[PDB]
């Protein structure tokens, strides 16, 4: 009624004063006031805005001035506020709104050196958006796969990339729909690079992975130049042709993204210096 | 001894000028010659100019940013993709870059869609307008219709000159029943653009980006209808109806009259696009797909509330299906609409077309009329009374769309609406073979509950003889023609035949050139008369 | 000149139409040959068009037309080198006329077979195989006409001259099939030649096996072997890594000593070829000097010389990454310090030169060059050289090359890196470093949106290099100046050794917040280069403490500056050091025993592999996997080796995370080192500092008497700063004031503030813990957590829980304070129940500390908590282990698993609890995630080593399945720990068939890994007297050995198996050589088979009559011309 407006006035006044540690707390006080009146959209916005202020403070202390003494303390309060708004959004329906907030929390966590935590939140957002917005879920899943690679969970990223490819074919088919075609291209290249890096045995080789690898022994929605280079990489890896992999690594550099270029670099590095020997 | 290549350094130098006035005029100069240079032997210089103007998106002058958007909308990216594919040292730039230019990706994402989040609404409007222009000219690899950019460019040249010379109950705006034959290439380009704009909408932390993304999506649904390009709007479809309806049931988005009315148009367009596949032949019994019933129910209920608020504001009275008192969010919307109309009351800008209260009311009535197509008498017959009451309040402000809304109610009431009536290519192909086959083939064929409307009907007849708006005047004849088509006897409407005499006396001014826009009203006048030749 | 698209449309379209016209008129053969000899490159590129498809089809039906097709391709095959263009060329060349089989066959091998694109290489082989097939299936005399005898000989000689004979066996066999239709004792001298044949080659296929081959040669000949040219320089880095494993085991490594002295000799030798006078590398205009820039072109442009630099940098980077923990005599000699700095600059210049005149260099080459620069700038001996006045051009060259490399990778054309009296290179380098420092926020921030253009393997390298470069005296003063100050009215007169010694920012400029934030960023990112610089910024920050956002920022900035002094290796260097860690867990007495020592050996191997794949390498900048180290100095000092900190690190700290934590240093460390009953780090007086804030903060918050009662934003940060700074306190009196600083402030501050209570509670609890936790202090602080545990603000609760961990750490709690244990212990269970299986949806930090104190409470004070709490926790932390990756993050999974490992290793666990926790060590071994399976393998190893035919059988089975259904990295680790595992818990008879049986299975995906397991197991019985054991198990398994489904796998396994069961020293030493040649059946493999076989059959056998059984078994499969028969005929005489 009136207390919420006064608390909102205090929050913006402290924001202009750049005392947002208390302004977001004030924006949490109005959210408590909205709870007393059960104003769904009003409480969701108040909890949401308080979270962004908390994210800014953590970003200010970890990006603007990168203070060593910081230990992600504003992040804890941000997650509680964002998690409450996600819970409130879900209860009154609106799964997209809660999923979007999960994306915001995941984006902050990714940008604060926590890829593993960000990947979990990105996967959660994809699950919420999947029933209604398959395209949005694939984008959220793609963010999760990037975060898993940042956290060096290569098999975890492979599972996500396999899931995105299966969903893109199911919800976007035959031939792709263009928007899903870009997803399929990204999954197909990333999965092959991850499969070549991990080299699963026949016991662990799933039919989805086996079918994809058989295709590289037609082009689908992959460019002919990239498809032939990807085919050559698979044969070179299987024949242990080190010189061919070096030549292909340079040749495929402009055609791949930085994330894919890092995966290709790992494949070449693993071929020359296998890991697990302790030396 | 002057060389034409001597202003290319001069244009680049003036682009990086300390003065925003010179930079804006330098972008205009680039706009004139960028496409001609890319189409000539100096293509590397035209491509260089495209690279150099990309830095203008960060300019503090709003006129410079809009000039960049207009300049890039002129660029045909099928030609650019061809030049990019055969450029070797231009990808390196001045610092030996290791990747590719990706000019189309940067222009589309880092400029055109990025500027949809601009703080200035004018830049957002130009960015949205430049998005529609770029869609037909985008090129993507692995396309069914065009494998390489050369085929893509040759398609456009042969689509005009080699176009063979040949020739050959009303559903609302956003409905398409017959299966359209759409271009597969155009479907892919539209699908890619929509996904990019859609992704920015949820991953938006600023109000400006949400405002600009909804406006761009709404304009795309007008240039490329959702009902026609169903495959370009995600897998008949609805695409992002729940994506947009979330913003309608928000706290801050509805309070922006510009973006609120853009979401309403887009939300109605998306639901109307699924009509043929989501009809059968409870609540809303015409909808075969029950997943969309809450979506239609929520949108239909929302429109009545905002129309009620406009009715309340116009009748300046302080605040069942269209009740909004018990919702604080709708109370906030009323205060915004009340202030906007109060400004309109004390001014006399009669020729203004960008007024927000009138445009919002026009859009709310526009979408309500469109939604009425998917309706039956059963699910609206209980709620037809206050809508007719609402239309009376808003009739004086917007008589054109009120008559359209009345007509849609008559279709639903009489069972006339859609819900009540249902049951490899390369250069050789595009340049010679396909035009020759079509031409030779054509040569071969050469050888061979109503009484509630009456208070709102006499207002339309009364207003016809007192206004100079031909759009309203020609809309009244459409309503009158429909009433006669519905077998409503004309004696009930024109009791003293005073309307028909006014129409006949209008011909004196029409045929001496004293009627300002007689050309707009003539087709409806004569169709109305020939329909009256049967009525007795 | 990109030309006109409209011209191209006509150009391709006219050719398409002309081909269609020719297809209608085959009677005239004038226009057909005109297109073939003038437009074959265009015909191939347009072969997907229907008219061109028929035109090529028409050519393939005419012998004369097909002949022109082949001749035209050979004349224009250079342009047909693109993989897309070459793919179309083969498609058109597949249906060509039969009469032209000889001509097309010659074209395939001569110009198209040898290609780096393997998919096209096998396409040529398939087509060439088909062409020969029709050649010998047609008329003989016609086939001879198509293939001249000289041509048939030349085609085969080129195949043998190149490697294509072995790469395409079917084609060569078909070529041979057509031709006949148309008519010693293995001594030391023998060993050295074998490794000579492998190590003196430019092959990188087997470097791990190659490194082990030279390792076994005599140490005296080691120096001559590696220093001798034509030795593979790619084996230098593996030799150092392999030699490091021996040194890390205490044993002196001759291989590392030989490789180190060879690496430095080659590094110095390369420098000698550089120009005498060095100039700053100019990526834009390298032409003003004439001889200098031409001397680089003939040097960097030499393929042989350029390829040496990254492979030499690989060895140097491998050497510099372990030089820190090397003994005194193996350190970097001072005389070679100058050469290495020159070598590092030259390698970076060569990579930039390769970037300018070619495409991007190889990622391994690029990584090796930046690895050397990153590591060299961290060594104080090397950094002092590059920071000297004499090497001013070298420092500028490093800045120029690093900036050039970063922009060539991340910055697209038309884009900028930052998105909104002295030589000219001196100021340009200053501006380049300042730009790159700003790039550490967006462009080079790992995981950032702007970092999407940089591959993940370059971001950690460039961050460390830039910080080290920004610390150079050439650019340090300029870089610390905020850019906002530069655009304002500040412009002093620089002057010093380089003319860029700018003074510190005047205090008036820091009053504005936007420039103070930038100033705080620069000092925090780069640290302080000296004590004088530390005192400068200390006084500068103090001057800011004289609207309150400046006050809050200065207090936070002071906290970081004082905290920066605790980093162990180099106090002020962020690029080299991380915050000091003093674990609260004492070393385990369960180890270092007769079985604990062996457990540490097998767990240390597993621990090293866990670190390589689960840890975020915060304190590691390069790519080297086995370089994990913890900042734990010996406060008896030097850093403690990671192998001596098995399970001592705090469980609540994630693996490899080195950021500040609330329990960073234990109260035990405070007592030992400062002599406290319940200082000058790197020449910086922090006693004056730490005491200064104590008095400053005491008057800052406590006194409510004068005017204003300082605002609410400032009070919270003071307690946060006081809590963090307290880690550096030295005297108990300093801990007395910090308690009394907070005691009244608790009662003068209203209790309706939650952001304030989150810092107050742990600080008072930490202060009381050091102060004694006596009766007087216990009661007021005991109530403090209880009022904080019931908080709507979650960080206030974990921070309070972190205080309880401090409170009950080692200060023996009073028996009157026994009321605090149940309030938390039940809270430990009350809040964990709702999240024990859903930790993901809840805050991760709370669970980590909640599970951390539970381990300490159970381990140290088992009586304070009932058996219900202890028994539940093992079950409670077991449900989170046995869960999906989505339901349990890896950090939470690893913390609980590592805690149980220490809990079970410690004997304080009850008998019922200990046996219960063993039973969940089996379910967690078969998981999809390699790291979760590897982590549970360590738990299984400890659960079973501590427990020491019925249960061991069920466990060694999972050690063999994991090899059969695991990744090569996974299986290599398990195979490494297998020989010791089988030797200890299993009698040699008990598990011997399984070892041999798993070596022979069609279900075995890694025979090469099991070969070492058989080797180590065989030699573990040979060297302990059971030399007759191994012979009995050979004759038993020979019958099974002979029947292996491949013939190549059968002969290779027998060669490997004879090596394992060999008594000769030079025969057991070529195991890596025969492992590397897996699947090959060349001549040398055959002779190797016979040679190692006689070493068994002739030298040592059980008895004479047992030799008949050896002969009889092999006699069964004695094929006419197989290696088995050649084996038989050698042993006949
Ligand atoms: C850039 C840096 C990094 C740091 C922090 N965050 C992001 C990136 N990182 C450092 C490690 C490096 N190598 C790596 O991951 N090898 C992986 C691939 C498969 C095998 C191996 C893991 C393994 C090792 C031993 C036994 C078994 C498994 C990649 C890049």
């Amino acid at each position: 009624a009136e207390a919420g407006e006064q608390f909102g006035q205090l929050g913006r006044e402290l924001r202009a004063q750049e005392c947002l540690p208390y302004a977001a707390w004030c924006q949490l006080a109005v959210a408590r006031c909205q709870q007393a009146l059960f104003h769904g959209p009003g409480e969701a916005l108040a909890l949401t805005e308080a979270a962004r202020l908390f994210l800014r403070q953590e970003r200010d202390a970890r990006q603007r001035l990168v203070c060593p003494a910081a230990y992600g303390e504003p992040l804890q309060a941000a997650a509680s506020a964002l998690g409450a708004a996600v819970r409130l959004h879900l209860e009154l329906g609106q799964p997209a709104a809660a999923a979007a907030l999960c994306l915001e929390l995941a984006a902050a966590l990714r940008d604060l050196g926590q890829p593993a935590a960000a990947a979990g939140h990105f996967q959660r957002a994809a699950q919420l958006q999947l029933p209604q917005l398959p395209l949005a879920a694939l984008q959220a899943l793609g963010e999760a796969a990037s975060c898993q690679l940042l956290a060096r969970d290569y098999t975890g990223a492979l599972a996500v990339f396999t899931r995105m490819q299966r969903l893109a074919r199911e919800h976007g088919s035959p031939a792709a729909l263009g928007a899903f075609s870009d997803v399929l291209v990204r999954c197909e290249v990333s999965r092959v690079l991850l499969l070549l890096l991990l080299q699963p045995p026949p016991a662990k080789l799933l039919p989805e992975h086996a079918q994809t690898l058989e295709k590289y022994s037609s082009s689908g929605q992959l460019p002919e130049e990239l498809f032939l280079l990807l085919q050559s990489l698979v044969m070179a890896t299987h024949e242990k042709d080190t010189e061919a992999i070096k030549s292909l690594q340079v040749e495929m550099w402009p055609l791949l993204t930085a994330e894919q270029n890092h995966l290709l670099h790992l494949v070449l590095q693993e071929t020359i210096s296998p890991s697990g020997q302790g030396v | 001894t002057f060389s034409l290549a001597d202003c290319i350094p001069l244009l680049r130098k003036t682009l990086k000028d300390e003065s925003s006035v010179t930079c804006k005029l330098a972008c205009t100069a680039v706009r004139n010659c960028v496409m001609s240079l890319c189409s000539s032997s100096y293509s590397e210089l035209g491509l260089q100019l495209i690279i150099d103007v990309l830095t203008l998106r960060n300019s503090s002058y709003w006129l410079v940013r809009t000039e960049l958007l207009e300049t890039l909308a002129e660029i045909d990216f099928r030609l650019v993709s061809f030049l990019e594919a055969k450029a070797e040292n231009l990808h390196r730039g001045a610092h030996h870059y290791t990747g590719l230019l990706k000019l189309q990706e940067r222009v589309l994402n880092n400029v055109v869609i990025h500027l949809l989040g601009d703080e200035d609404p004018r830049v957002r409007h130009v960015a949205a307008a430049s998005l529609i222009r770029l869609v037909p000219k985008l090129f993507y690899k692995c396309d069914q219709g065009q494998a390489d950019p050369v085929v893509a460019v040759a398609r456009d040249q042969s689509s005009v000159y080699l176009k063979l010379l040949m020739h050959e109950t009303r559903i609302y705006r956003g409905y398409n029943l017959l299966p359209s034959i759409t271009d597969v290439t155009m479907e892919n380009n539209l699908s890619r653009v929509i996904a990019a704009v859609s992704h920015e909408l949820i991953t938006s932390t600023t109000r400006a980006l949400t405002f600009g993304c909804c406006e761009a999506l709404c304009l795309l649904s007008t240039a490329f209808p959702v009902c026609i390009w169903s495959l370009g709007w995600h897998c008949c479809t609805v695409g992002m109806a729940t994506m947009i309806l979330t913003l309608l049931s928000s706290a801050w988005f509805p309070l922006d009259l510009s973006a609120h009315q853009d979401a309403l148009i887009l939300a109605g367009n998306l639901l109307a696009a699924s009509a043929p596949k989501s009809l059968r032949s409870e609540v809303w019994p015409a909808l075969g797909d029950r997943a969309l019933v809450p979506m239609v129910e929520q949108l239909f209920s929302h429109l009545l509330k905002v129309i009620n608020i406009c009715a309340h504001v116009l009748d300046d009275v302080a605040p069942s299906l269209g009740s909004f008192y018990h919702l604080p969010s709708y109370l906030k919307l009323h205060d915004v609409l009340k202030a906007t109309h109060a400004n309109y009351k004390v001014t006399l800008d009669l020729q203004n077309s960008t007024e927000k209260f009138g445009g919002f009311l026009r859009s709310a009535l526009d979408v309500l009329s469109q939604i009425l197509e998917l309706a039956t008498l059963q699910d609206i017959g209980k709620c037809v009374e206050e809508i007719l009451g609402y239309l009376k309040s808003c009739f004086s402000r917007e008589p054109m769309m009120a008559t359209v809304c009345v007509q849609q109610l008559l279709k639903t009431l009489f069972g006339t609406n859609l819900a009540s009536q249902f049951d490899r290519p390369g250069l050789y192909h595009y340049c010679f073979m396909a035009p020759y086959t079509h031409f030779t083939q054509a040569l071969a064929d050469a050888s061979l509950h109503i009484r509630l409307f009456e208070p709102l009907v006499i207002k339309a007849l009364k207003q016809y003889t007192t206004t100079t708006c031909v759009q309203l005047q020609k809309q009244v004849l459409d309503l009158l023609a429909q009433l006669v088509q519905l077998r409503v006897n004309y004696c009930l409407l024109d009791s003293d035949q005073v309307f028909i005499g006014f129409v006949l006396k209008q011909f004196e001014y029409i045929e001496v050139g004293q009627f300002r826009e007689s050309e707009a009203i003539i087709p409806n006048i004569f169709f109305f008369l020939v329909l009256l030749s049967y009525e007795r | 000149k990109l030309g006109m698209c409209n011209r191209e449309i006509v150009r391709r379209g006219a050719l398409i139409l002309f081909c269609d016209y020719v297809c209608q008129n085959l009677h005239d053969s004038e226009h057909l040959t005109w297109l073939i000899v003038n437009h074959i490159q265009d015909l191939i590129s347009l072969s997907h068009e229907p008219p061109v498809q028929d035109f090529i089809s028409a050519v393939h039906r005419n012998s004369a037309a097909s002949g022109l097709f082949i001749q035209a391709i050979q004349s224009r095959c250079e342009n047909l080198s693109t993989p897309t263009m070459l793919k179309k060329t083969l498609q058109c060349l597949e249906g060509i006329h039969l009469s032209q089989s000889g001509a097309v066959l010659t074209l395939y091998v001569d110009r198209l077979l040898c290609t780096p694109f393997r998919v096209l290489a096998r396409m040529v082989d398939i087509l060439a195989c088909r062409r020969v097939e029709m050649l010998l299936a047609a008329n003989l005399q016609s086939s001879m006409a198509q293939l001249p005898m000289e041509e048939l000989n030349r085609i085969q000689e080129y195949l043998q001259s190149s490697g294509l004979a072995q790469r395409h066996q079917r084609l060569y066999s078909l070529l041979d099939r057509f031709r006949l239709s148309t008519m010693v004792s293995p001594d030391k001298d023998w060993y050295v030649h074998l490794v000579k044949s492998q190590c003196w080659t430019r092959s990188d296929s087997a470097l791990l096996e190659g490194a082990e081959l030279v390792n076994r040669i005599p140490a005296e000949d080691m120096n001559a072997f590696m220093m001798n040219s034509e030795f593979n320089l790619s084996l230098l880095a593996p030799c150092l890594s392999l030699g490091m494993s021996e040194i890390s085991g205490g044993q002196k490594s001759a291989l590392f000593e030989a490789a180190r002295e060879v690496t430095l000799a080659r590094v110095s030798g390369t420098v000698q070829q550089l120009p005498a006078v060095h100039h700053v590398f100019q990526p834009e205009l390298p032409a003003e000097p004439a001889a200098y820039w031409s001397k680089l072109n003939d040097l960097f442009g030499d393929a042989a010389l350029y390829q040496s630099l990254p492979t030499l940098a690989r060895a140097l980077a491998q050497y510099l990454v372990v030089v820190s923990k090397l003994p005194s005599h193996l350190h970097l000699p001072p005389e070679k310090e100058k050469d290495i700095v020159k070598f590092v600059v030259a390698t970076l210049e060569a990579l930039s030169w390769h970037l300018i005149h070619e495409q991007i260099p190889l990622s391994l080459d690029l990584q090796a060059g930046l690895d050397c620069c990153c590591l060299a700038l961290q060594l104080p001996g090397l950094w002092s050289v590059v920071s000297s006045t004499e090497f001013v051009t070298h420092a500028c060259s490093l800045i120029y090359c690093v900036h050039f490399i970063l922009e060539a990778v991340a910055v697209q054309p038309g884009e900028q890196l930052l998105s909104p009296q002295n030589p000219k290179y001196i100021t340009a380098a200053c501006e380049m470093v300042a730009e790159m420092v700003e790039s550490l926020q967006s462009v080079l921030a790992l995981g950032h949106k702007r970092n999407s253009g940089v591959p993940a393997f370059l971001t950690p390298l460039l961050r460390n290099i830039i910080i080290s470069l920004a610390r150079l005296p050439l650019v340090n003063s300029y870089t610390r100046v905020p850019p906002l100050v530069w655009k304002l009215g500040w412009s002093p007169k620089p002057g010093g050794d380089f003319g860029t010694a700018f003074p510190e920012i005047p205090v008036e400029f820091l009053q504005e917040k936007e420039v103070f934030k930038e100033f705080i960023y620069r000092i925090n990112t780069l640290g302080w280069t000296s004590r004088t610089q530390f005192e400068e910024t200390w006084a500068t920050l103090l001057g800011v403490l004289v609207r309150t956002q400046i006050n809050v920022l200065a207090v936070q900035a002071i906290t970081s500056l004082v905290l920066s002094a605790m980093t162990v290796p180099v106090a002020g260097n962020p690029a080299v050091s991380c915050l000091e860690q003093q674990p609260r867990n004492k070393p385990l007495k369960a180890l270092d025993t007769r079985f604990g020592r062996k457990l540490s050996i097998i767990r240390g191997i597993v621990e090293q592999e866990i670190q390589a794949m689960v840890s975020k390498r915060e304190n590691i900048a390069t790519h080297h996997l086995y370089q994990a180290w913890d900042p734990v100095p010996s406060l008896s000092g030097a850093l403690i080796s990671h192998e001596k900190l098995l399970l001592q690190i705090n469980p609540e700290r994630e693996l490899g995370s080195m950021s500040y934590k609330l329990g960073q240093v234990s109260i035990h460390s405070v007592w030992l080192g400062n002599s406290i009953t319940p200082k000058h780090r790197a020449g910086v007086d922090i006693h004056s500092c730490s005491q200064f804030l104590l008095e400053l903060y005491s008057r800052w918050i406590l006194p409510s008497s004068s005017a204003r009662r300082t605002p609410a934003i400032l009070i919270s940060e003071v307690v946060r700063s006081l809590l963090v700074v307290s880690d550096l306190f030295t005297e108990r009196n300093q801990f007395e004031l910090m308690y009394v600083t907070l005691t009244e402030l608790r009662r003068v501050h209203p209790s309706e503030d939650e952001i304030l209570a989150q810092y107050l509670v742990p600080a008072t609890c930490k202060a009381a813990a050091v102060l004694g936790m006596d009766k007087a202090v216990a009661e007021p602080v005991s109530r403090l957590l209880e009022s904080t545990l019931r908080s709507s603000h979650l960080p206030s609760r974990v921070g309070a829980l972190h205080g309880v961990l401090y409170v009950l750490e080692c200060d023996l709690l009073d028996d009157t304070a026994k009321q605090l244990i149940p309030v938390i212990s039940d809270y430990l269970l009350s809040n964990l129940k709702g999240i024990a299986h859903c930790v993901n949806i809840h805050s991760q930090q709370h669970v980590l500390v909640m599970c951390a104190t539970a381990f300490y409470l159970i381990e140290n004070y088992p009586l304070d908590v009932g058996p219900e709490f202890s028994a539940s926790i093992i079950q409670m932390c077991g449900v989170m282990l046995s869960g999906s990756e989505e339901s349990t993050p890896s950090i939470i999974y690893h913390c609980a698993l590592r805690g149980l490992e220490r809990l079970l290793l410690s004997e304080q666990l009850s008998r019922l609890d200990a046996e219960s926790l063993v039973k969940l060590s089996v379910d967690r071994v078969n998981v999809h995630s390699p790291h979760r399976a590897m982590a549970a393998l360590g738990l299984m190893l400890t659960c079973m080593y501590t427990g020491k035919v019925i249960v061991a059988m069920e466990r060694v089975s999972v050690l063999f399945d994991r090899i059969r259904k695991g990744f090569p990295c996974e299986a290599r680790v398990v195979a490494r720990i297998l020989p010791q595992f089988l030797d200890d818990f299993f009698p040699p008879q008990d598990i011997m068939n399984k070892v041999i049986g798993e070596f022979l299975s069609n279900q075995q995906p890694y025979p090469q890994f099991m070969a070492t397991v058989v080797y180590k197991v065989f030699q573990t019985l040979h060297s302990t007297g059971q030399s007759s054991m191994v012979r009995d198990w050979v004759m038993l398994s020979l019958s099974n050995f002979t029947q292996r489904a491949p013939v190549a796998m059968a002969t290779w396994s027998l060669s490997c198996f004879f090596v394992s069961a060999s008594t000769s020293p030079w025969v057991a030493a070529i195991l890596p050589h025969v492992i590397s040649r897996m699947g090959k059946l060349e001549q040398v493999d055959v002779n190797l088979f016979c040679l190692v076989a006689t070493d068994f059959y002739r030298h040592q056998i059980e008895e004479e009559l047992d030799r008949r059984a050896f002969q009889s078994v092999l006699e069964v499969v004695a094929a006419p011309g197989s290696p088995y028969h050649r084996l038989l005929t050698c042993l006949r005489n």
